[PDB]
């Protein structure tokens, strides 16, 4: 059996604080 | 290896690999810490 992930399972890529930014 | 061998002599090796991650630091040089100061302009060094 299967299911759609939607947009779940994002995680913080590094231990650095960033705010009010669209970061690649 | 025999002691009479120079490019054929045994050499001991240690390679130190240093991790400079974004994480909290873990192994420091012997540099002594000092008290924090705020609102004054300071030269600073946090974790290197």
């Amino acid at each position: 059996a299967y299911t759609n992930s939607f947009t779940r399972g994002v995680y913080y890529p590094d231990k650095v604080f960033r705010s009010s930014v669209l970061h690649s | 290896f025999q002691p009479t061998n120079v490019g054929y002599q045994p050499y001991r090796v240690v390679v130190l690999s240093f991790e400079l991650l974004h994480a909290p630091a873990t192994v420091c040089g012997p540099k002594k810490s000092t008290n924090l100061v705020k609102n004054k302009c300071v030269n600073f060094n946090f974790n290197g």
